[PDB]
């Protein structure tokens, strides 16, 4: 294994990519990038079921207590998005402005992860060309003393270990990492789409029975 | 075509190294006309001319 | 015909580095899944469309002379539970697009279920062919650096490749074959949820039975 | 069997092995057995697996559409609806079936049987559509199995010039055998490549464009059925039913 | 023609012949027979089997549109849509006919004909929309056959190298001279990519970026036609227009 | 390095790319990529947090002292799109009238920005193919002196230059630029965005509390 | 569609290799111009 490091070939494939990225995007971007990967492998602490209840009760208290007394069931409850779109329904706002306030940030949310794995992506996608670039520079160099100058082995090195490099890189660390973003992305947005239908349907004072079974939509 | 082809890029990179140590590998050995003769009849009654 | 076709060390590593690759590319929960996939792949259709359309037809008549009231015969629980819950959404109480939206979020969970089956199939068959190009680079590396006599660059080399055939061919024959008859399948079950939300909707309206064959039929191949 | 057809596949055939005749080839020279059990079989069967046998069932139909000869029919068409509104603006709904009562366009005549029973506007064209995309669906399900082939086969092609390699760099030093493994090679690289792009791809670009003209004609009679409903004057029917046109 | 398409083909001429002769060689060693017959025999033979014939005798206008010179005379028109509202305001919507008797633009024609006939706003807006529906789907089916074109010339170069190659290598019959035999065998290559990427693809990018700076004249008409319905003010009327000018 | 420099590799494939972009676009366009790199490599001074609290000080201004009153604030205010905004709802234009003639605006702003992205896209499409036209053109020379293994070593390697042209020029510089210009555009098509919800917002009268809360969904 | 050039670049680079393999095969190798690259590379790989 100690014969798999090459100082010119990481130089010319991860030297490259990193060249192609900051050229790619504003360095705000670049500066967000550790969060990225905080949300690829952060544990599934998925307590939808446990929400599910919770927008279940104000329901039931909804219909028998009146809509003001639905202040004191979220008052400190820990999901900020179910405690604002509880809070906008107790405030009395109509319909389809709830909806237009919800779903901002939603959308938000969406673009945010988004933002995210595009820089990964991107990564993957220059990478194994740079894995070209680093072959090719090689047998520009091999061809150029084909003397068996005693020199050729070294830089058919290089040409070799450049093409490892740029196409390990990319579909092992990159573009595995890309694919797990999106996926958690949709688990987040999901359960963020399930709190809203509950605040509508809160609103609406809609029974039990209709709110168990619209909201049992997103979960599997 | 979709992204299921990227593997091309690496592919081209893998036949081009190739190419590489062939082409190098002959450039330092001249050619004996005998074997030249055998393939040029080899490949001959193949293709049919 | 088979001449020294088979060698482990190439395939461990297009396998192994395709399974590893899907393991970070997705979480846990996902890979629990892929039993379902490949079940959905391959399993008979046995449709019987061809029947719900004719019950979803039959129950019409009921309504527009039996009140919805005597429409709870379906309660005898067709077999088909989105059709049992349909329609024990259009026994009162309800609304048409009320109706309408709680249908049709189970047909949209419905779909994004077997999207999400079929994306690891897509995925597997694309790292699959890269992997073989790892494979065989790994192994020229190995031979070009420990060269004994010209002689025997040729046989070496020819072990070497097979990683790339190994690769390739998994993906345009495994691999990325079953992830379009997942997908495939997934666009006929789809279009018979459709079908019977025409069915729900229809009968709440109470139309003329003729036209519910109209707009039925229009579903069925 | 279609006229553009016919001169493509001739000058197709007069390109590609006229010009290698010229310079002296011969047709059985490019005829190797493996190569094609590679490169088709491996294809055929990329195409089993990726698709169910109730569609593989139906490339007779596909074929069908794509070498339909073509037809004027929708200038006729237009004239019948024009004439049909007429009647609508002057006469009883009664004329409106009579007159319609033996029409060759079913989809046409059932429309017109949709409104002449009096059902509203926007239930109409609810019932309409429905038929239109089931047939852009058909075409659609069509055409994806020849994109697949086109899209499998050159890499069965990849499939064939390794599997060629692996033979000819296993007789390096034996001159005698290089000649036959070799021509695998090459031929396996040129059956993927052509059937793809001579073959699969434009077959697939030829169903859909009939497809596009077949969708049209349709969306014309349902701009027609609804202006009979609507009751809209001749002229106005003929402006909008001529955007459709050309 | 077309002033940066001019330009652009004397820089690709001088580039691409200026490049071979500076490195050494002479054109007439760049010419062959068979090559050129087989990379464009086959990709008109491609192009043919793809679309039905109707399509193939419009590719002419396809040229037309492409190389147009750039008359549009959009802030002219402009001052006629503004001022064509301040007759309505001032004289009423039947004073509108006499301004309108003899206006080059019948897109414009049209729409204030069917507004003095005093159709519903909605109903305009349909009518006008399916000539401009029509005009967007025309120009895409005419950059159709140059993208095709396109995607097939790159693989014909493929298939006459490997048929130039097969012929050479088949007939070898001769003395270690094989350098200049073989080499000619990669002319068709290059007759592939170049006729792809200096003449198909850049047409068919030309012509979609005429037809979607004529859809934006269109669409401006369009909400010039609406705006005298509504009764707009002058200064609303050519605040909304100008968001169509660049 | 004066060995992987050339003269004829070089006028191959970025004269071939000059020759491909300028067939391939109206002369009219082709004038616009200096205001596109204008746009890509524009220093970050952005002040969408100044405008999101005039934005909430003019409603508040709205809903005390009439509207009219707005008049005087957007006289000397810098961003041109906002002060039109305030000059449509002063002049007491109805609300699905002020989002139509403001919607115009972005969507001729989103499609300005599309239209110079474009020409990047297409560069770095042409410029590989570039790369392989002039690879060829230097093989079919060389192929001549096969006879002598002397010179097909060295000839072969310049021959290849072409290739290390055509992809280090797209996937470092024209496709990274395209990037950039896309990256650049959503940002400020956003600020547009909240713009029109402040406008909206000022002409439904919602109270400051609400103003901050929808805007804020609009910000990182 | 900005990845055109490596499916065709690809046939190119194959449809060399198979032809100089095949004109390396009826030609032989002077030991010694084997022997200072084969050397040279083992201890160059790091071996």
């Amino acid at each position: 294994i100690t014969g798999l490091f090459q100082g010119t070939a990481a130089l010319i494939v991860f030297g490259g990519t990193i060249a192609a990225v900051l050229i790619s995007y504003p360095m705000h971007r670049i500066r967000t990038l550790p969060a990225g990967i905080k949300l690829a492998f952060k544990p599934n602490r998925s307590e939808v079921n446990e929400w599910l209840e919770d927008i279940v009760e104000m329901s039931m208290v909804a219909r028998r207590e009146g809509v003001l007394a639905l202040e004191q069931k979220v008052l400190d409850h820990p999901n900020i998005f179910l405690r604002e779109g509880i809070q906008l329904v107790v405030d009395g706002t109509d319909q389809p402005i709830v909806r237009q306030i919800m779903e901002l940030d939603i959308d938000a949310k969406e673009q945010e992860h988004d933002n995210y794995a595009k820089l990964f992506e991107s990564a993957g996608s220059y990478a194994p060309t740079m894995g070209i670039i680093g072959t090719v520079m090689g047998l520009i160099q091999v061809l150029g003393h084909l003397t068996d100058p005693s020199q050729l082995g070294p830089s058919i090195a290089v040409a070799f270990i450049a093409t490892l490099y740029g196409v390990a890189s990319a579909n092992l660390i990159f573009l595995p990492i890309a694919s797990k973003i999106r996926a958690k992305s949709a688990e987040e947005i999901l359960v963020m789409e399930m709190i809203l239908e509950g605040v509508l349907s809160v609103q609406n004072g809609d029974n039990a029975l209709l709110v168990r079974k619209k909201l049992n939509t997103y979960i599997t | 075509g979709s992204p299921h082809d990227r593997w091309m890029i690496t592919y081209a990179d893998l036949i081009t190294l190739l190419l590489i140590f062939f082409v190098m590998m002959y450039a330092m050995s001249r050619l004996d006309a005998s074997k030249y003769e055998e393939v040029t009849s080899s490949l001959q009654t193949t293709f049919q001319s």
